[PDB]
């Protein structure tokens, strides 16, 4: 705990200089540049193809994961059902046994 | 051995014809008192070499004094070697075998 | 009896907590100091337990001042002080063992922290002489087993001992250490 | 009688096997190669090898060291027994390198070796810990006659560490498991001697039950006392050769200590001097360049009047112990203090405990193997 | 360490005192019982391989071996990073 | 201790021949001449310790004692006396015993030949009884006493008349200077002792000064009688429990004996067990030497430490008692505690030391390198200066245990491993 106004002066201890050349740098590459933009606008346009992409497949999954989802309400309960009901065909089964 | 280079020439007995019948002999251990001379001392006086090889002259002197390049100095030593290139220490310096424990602990 | 264990084992602990602790006893004036300690809610003592644990307090800290509070008022209250005539002596007797320790629980903790000390600084400020205080430090990096040199005619220390990560590095070395010796009492047990 | 009933059946089966040996292993592919096939274990076809290594060195020592006269023990070993074996093509698996090393152990009790550069170089195959270790056990000894201290002294520290991640298990060193251990301490102890003031990695290769005694023999040897060079010298002896058997001992027969005059009296000579090489650097050196005050105080040290302090100093600082230089205006005396390393332990340990932590892994998955 | 040191004292420090006591009995009296000599053994709870350690205790043992190797890591990239970038 | 609840009822009645008397009043160093007047009555009249202390100040005063005392030589003291002239006219009674002394002599003397001749048991055992009888009557009769306990020491009542006969044999030995048969003594008066008879205090206590005797004055090697006398009657610095008995050169030539002859481990031993125990708590109030050859050591004073240790040596030399190592303790007094001083230390000066100790700076200088060249200081000289250097402060202690305690375990797991 300090008492007193924030005024470090710089010290270096670990990932100082790892997480500092990361950030520090690439800051310099992000505020000015004439080579990031271009770049990222065919990021941008990668990303796009892929919201594209995406719609098609948005499409398919409307018609796909609408047919799971409701089965999965029926199916993936009825195999917990028989998860939890084996204990009762493991009780009266060793109950016929002796 | 023990590199008594002064008892050597005071030992030797001169009567003895297969010691001088041996060819390049008396140059020979010379050339080894020399030899060690280099390796441990930075300087060595005129009369202090003179007398380790068999207390020559002046003028049998000069072989030996330009076999390795030696050369008299001020008052009025004969050098034999720098006092940095002599001492040699490889001592303290490591800790700076990063790489390869890193190579070893990189998984 | 509680005081007579204080000058013994306030250093003694000091040193423990400056990661010398194997030697950590129960059933001592430990325990008894343990139980006065753990009281949340002390401020002024007005027994003559919790005068033992005020001046226990002060001790720790290394402040002289602290011993002195008790020494002086519970020993009125008290009347422990009022029962000799020899309390007039006893009072040298606890003061300069008070400074003298209160100095060493001071170094158990400081010495890390020095290059180098002024040794005269040390006689004027726990009020003791070069003398004593040579003697003292002489005793003390002799067979408290330091890592300081000593300038005895200088009146001067050259320390330089480390480290403050070692509280941790020396503990799991303990740790580990601690692993092997049990370990071979389960050997030993099991042919 | 007894004695020379297995010690005759020893030779007399082994000049069986040499035939066998040359036979096998040159030219009879299909006799080797049925020889892989039929057991669970080519492990009783090896050693057999490096069996009669040390067995044959015992039998033929024996006839060495009873026969004195009209030899026909070293002649009939050094051209048969040995050069037949090896010299010729290798068999085709550690076989070489065993037959190899038997060599090397043979070479090594005669007192002719200059030929260890080459069997080195037909050391090709890979170096497997049980061939390592053993090529390093004589190495490190041709170190030691090499009045190479320095490098013989680390090559001894590796051999006796015990973390050369040696397992063994199925007695490939049996009845001789101590002798690795007071063999490789011994000869240490002597290399130690003559050099140190730099390791400060003795650490590592004795442990502080042998230190500590160790250590005060050096001091006591050169500082204060000859003592120590009798009794370091006794224990040396049977390890700096390797003698395996002394012969029966008794007064009615001699022939036994008329060898051990010259085997023993060769190695007076070697600790004889160097040792005495030791007393100089034991004089710690205090100040590194030396004044009037210290070169004088030194020179008090060396020996006294009057005649001949100055000679004997410059005689025993050309040996190796000292780099230095004379001036003659100044009357100065400058001088070389060298001094080692602190801490190589940790990083040579940093696999080392992983090796403690793997085979502790490894061995309970061997036993949770078989409980579960 | 302490868990470890009390089961392994009743599975053979105790073992070993109750076999030396069966010593002094002889292993059989004819007449009547070997009432001392039945009532030797009688249990202490471990007879062997308290399972909660060895099972849900180890899987921490692992948890802490990882604990280890992640806080490691990052300082092993510390060390490669810190060196070199003042290297320049 | 468990003897001393016995020693508390008799309260210091011990049994001494001169009975209390000694020398009268003087005038030199006074914890000297302490064990002087004590060691005259509990050696049975020393003799030449007489005459030891009037060569460096005069005293008429050991002429009473020098009145008193026939088996040294009879007429010996009857000329000490005459010295100092005196008129002491009736000594007719001397003349008379002495005389008649021989006549009774011829017999024994004569039984005496013929027995050992003969090789007779019962001949010269009635010899022995006559002859034990005859010698501490005057034993002057030197050898005679010597001739008599040669053959057969045990007498008719063998351990009482053997115990106070060979001490005053023991006694009378080292008064005629005849070391050779006190050394015969110094094997057979310490055993009879170790064949204790009832083991009173007067009696054992008084045994054990007797041990403190032979040992005192010095022929060969004495340091080994230490040795041997320490682990006798374990580790007391008087051997006497009640703390009566002051003995100060005890203890100082137990000093002079550890470390002039062998290592000082081995005297931190000394330094807790001899140096702090009951005894010795009355002993530190007392004695100026042996108190600051250890208590200024012990707490590691160097200034008032050095200067009253110098201070000791002084006194040392005027010492006329019989030691005959009194320089090696000179030397050593010097050396132990520099050592121990210089143990922790960053920089001493030799300017300073050789003011102290009143030596020039370059002995002092080749005394420090002896010191460092016999190993008992890592240190190193800053000769620019004239100062001494220790530095160590040897941090990193983690590695000591990291090689072991993995060295074990891989080991040690080999047992486990192996059924």
């Amino acid at each position: 705990g300090p008492h007193l106004q924030s005024m470090p002066s710089e010290q270096i201890r670990n990932q100082l200089t790892a997480m500092s050349s990361v950030l520090a740098k690439a800051l310099e590459v992000i505020k000015p540049a004439h080579i990031l933009q271009e770049k990222e606008e065919q990021h941008q346009l990668a990303v796009t193809a892929y919201l594209k992409n995406s719609r098609k497949e948005h499409q398919r999954i409307l018609a796909r994961r609408q047919t799971i989802e409701e089965r999965k309400e029926r199916l993936e309960s009825l195999n917990i059902q028989r998860e939890k009901e084996e204990l009762e065909q493991r009780e009266a089964e060793l109950q016929k046994v002796r | 051995e023990t590199c008594h280079f002064q008892a050597f020439w005071q030992a030797l007995d001169e009567n003895m014809d297969l010691l001088e019948g041996i060819t390049g002999f008396e140059d020979s251990v010379r050339k080894f008192i020399c030899h060690v001379v280099g390796i441990t001392y930075q300087h060595i006086d005129r009369w202090l070499l003179a007398e380790m090889l068999g207390d020559l002259t002046d003028s049998q002197l000069k072989m030996w004094m330009s076999k390795y390049g030696w050369s008299a100095d001020e008052s009025g030593q004969i050098f034999i070697c720098s006092q940095e290139e002599s001492i040699k220490p490889k001592n303290i310096v490591e800790k700076i075998d990063f790489d390869s424990v890193s190579s070893i602990m990189a998984s | 009896y509680l005081v007579s264990a204080m000058l013994l084992e306030i250093p003694y602990m000091a040193a423990h907590e400056s990661d010398a602790r194997r030697r950590m006893i129960s059933k001592q004036f430990h325990h008894q100091l343990r139980v006065g300690e753990r009281q949340p809610l002390l401020g002024p003592p007005e027994s003559m337990r919790e005068h033992v644990v005020a001046a226990s307090k002060a001790m720790k800290m290394g402040d002289w001042k602290t011993c002195h509070s008790f020494i002086i008022n519970e020993k009125m209250n008290g009347k422990v002080w009022d029962l000799f005539p020899e309390a007039d002596k006893v009072r040298t007797m606890l003061v300069r063992k008070i400074q003298e320790e209160s100095l060493r629980t001071y170094l158990f903790t400081y010495s890390s922290v020095y290059d180098s000390i002024s040794m005269e600084t040390l006689s004027d400020m726990f009020e003791l002489d070069l003398p004593t205080v040579h003697s003292i430090i002489s005793k003390m990096i002799i067979n408290e087993e330091l890592m300081a040199s000593l300038d005895q005619p200088t009146q001067t220390v050259v320390m330089h001992r480390t480290e403050p990560t070692a509280q941790q590095n020396l503990a799991l070395q303990l740790a580990e250490k601690l692993g092997s010796l049990v370990e071979n009492n389960e050997r030993v047990f099991d042919h | 009688q007894w004695l020379w009933d297995i010690i005759d059946e020893f030779i007399y089966q082994f000049q069986s096997f040499s035939q066998y040996r040359c036979k096998t292993a040159k030219k009879s592919e299909e006799e080797i190669d049925f020889l892989r096939s039929n057991p669970k274990i080519w492990n009783v076809h090896s050693v057999l090898n490096v069996l009669h290594s040390l067995v044959d060195k015992s039998n033929i020592n024996r006839q060495l060291e009873v026969y004195t006269s009209g030899g026909d023990p070293e002649s009939v070993a050094g051209e048969y027994g040995r050069h037949s074996l090896y010299k010729m093509l290798g068999y085709f698996s550690l076989v070489g390198l065993l037959r190899l090393h038997s060599l090397l152990g043979d070479y090594y009790q005669a007192i002719k070796v200059l030929e260890n550069i080459e069997l080195n170089k037909k050391s090709m195959y890979s170096r497997v810990p049980e061939c390592q270790v053993t090529t390093y056990y004589y190495v490190g000894f041709a170190y030691l006659m090499m009045r190479r201290y320095q490098d013989a002294i680390r090559v001894f520290a590796n051999i006796l560490l015990y973390i050369q991640r040696t397992k063994s298990m199925f007695q490939r060193t049996t009845y001789k498991y101590e002798m690795i251990n007071k063999q490789n301490e011994q000869m240490h102890a002597l290399l130690a001697i003559a050099l140190t003031m730099y390791p400060m990695r003795i650490d590592e290769s004795i442990h502080l039950q042998l230190r500590e005694k160790y250590g005060d023999k050096m001091l006591r040897m050169q500082k204060g006392d000859p003592q120590v060079y009798e009794e370091l010298f006794s224990y040396s002896c049977p390890k700096f050769l390797s003698p395996v058997v002394p012969n029966y001992d008794s007064v009615h027969p001699n022939y036994h200590k008329e060898p051990f005059l010259q085997q023993l009296k060769v190695f007076s000579d070697e600790v004889q001097q160097q040792a005495q090489l030791s007393t100089i650097r034991s004089f710690l050196k205090l100040y590194t360049t030396m004044p009037v005050a210290k070169l004088a105080g030194f020179l008090d040290l060396t020996e006294q009047e009057f005649r001949i302090q100055l000679l004997v100093f410059k005689h025993k600082m050309k040996n190796l112990v000292w780099t230095s230089g004379i001036s003659a205006l100044d009357g100065e005396f400058q001088s070389a203090s060298e001094v080692d390393f602190y801490i190589d332990k940790d990083m040579i340990h940093i696999a080392d405990t992983k090796v403690a932590r793997r085979y502790g892994d490894f061995f309970i998955r061997q036993i949770h193997k078989f409980e579960e | 360490r302490n868990t470890s040191k009390q089961q392994q004292q009743k599975h053979q420090y105790q073992q070993r005192r109750q076999q030396e006591n069966m010593q002094r009995q002889s292993r059989g009296e004819p007449p009547l019982p070997e009432e001392d000599l039945s009532k030797l053994f009688k249990p202490p709870q471990p007879p062997a391989r308290m399972d909660s350690l060895l099972i849900a205790g180890q899987i921490n043992t692992y948890c802490q071996n990882i604990k280890e190797f992640t806080a490691q890591n990052l300082g092993k990239l510390f060390m490669a990073q810190a060196l070199q970038e003042y290297n320049n | 201790y468990d003897l001393t609840t016995r020693i508390a009822h008799f309260l210091d009645r011990h049994l001494v021949f001169p009975l209390l008397e000694f020398l009268s009043v003087k005038e030199i160093y006074n914890e000297k001449e302490l064990l002087q007047g004590k060691l005259d009555l509990l050696s049975d009249t020393n003799m030449v310790d007489f005459a030891m202390d009037v060569y460096k100040n005069l005293y008429s005063d050991d002429i009473p004692h020098a009145l008193r005392e026939k088996r040294t030589t009879v007429v010996a003291q009857l000329k000490q006396l005459q010295a100092e002239t005196e008129p002491i006219v009736k000594m007719f009674e001397d003349p008379e015993t002495t005389r008649q002394m021989q006549s009774t002599r011829d017999g024994r003397m004569l039984f005496d030949y013929l027995a050992d001749k003969h090789g007779f048991r019962q001949e010269y055992l009635d010899t022995l009884y006559r002859y034990a009888k005859f010698q501490y009557e005057c034993g002057n009769y030197s050898g005679a006493a010597e001739y008599l306990y040669f053959f057969r020491v045990l007498v008719p009542a063998t351990d009482r008349n053997a115990l106070s006969s060979l001490w005053g044999k023991l006694a009378s030995e080292i008064l005629m200077q005849n070391w050779d048969a006190a050394m015969e003594d110094l094997t057979r008066l310490k055993e009879t002792i170790d064949n204790n008879s009832v083991s009173s205090p007067l009696q054992s206590l008084q045994q054990r000064t007797w041990l403190i005797h032979w040992s005192l004055f010095v022929f060969f090697n004495h340091p080994k009688g230490r040795d041997n006398i320490i682990d006798l009657f374990l580790y007391q610095p008087q051997y006497l429990n009640a703390i009566q008995t002051m003995c100060p050169h005890i203890l100082r030539y137990l000093t002079t004996a550890v470390i002039t002859n062998k290592d000082v481990r081995k005297r931190r031993q000394v330094l807790k067990d001899l140096v702090k125990v009951i005894q010795q708590e009355s002993y530190t109030y007392k004695d100026p030497i042996t108190e600051f050859v250890e208590c200024l050591y012990v707490n590691f004073d160097f200034d008032g430490a050095q200067k009253k240790l110098r201070e000791c040596e002084s006194v040392l030399v005027n010492d006329f008692f019989l030691v005959a190592c009194l320089e090696d303790f000179i030397e050593n007094a010097r050396l132990f505690i520099f050592e121990t001083f210089c143990r922790i230390h960053q920089c001493i000066s030799i300017n300073m030391l050789a003011d102290k100790l009143n030596m020039t700076p370059e002995e002092a200088e080749r005394w420090i390198v002896n010191l460092i060249r016999n190993a008992r200081l890592d240190a190193k000289i800053d000769s620019k200066l004239g100062h001494v250097v220790m530095g160590n402060n040897a941090v990193s202690p983690y590695q000591q245990v990291i090689e072991k305690t993995k060295s074990l375990s891989f080991r040690s797991q080999m047992l486990a491993m192996n059924i």
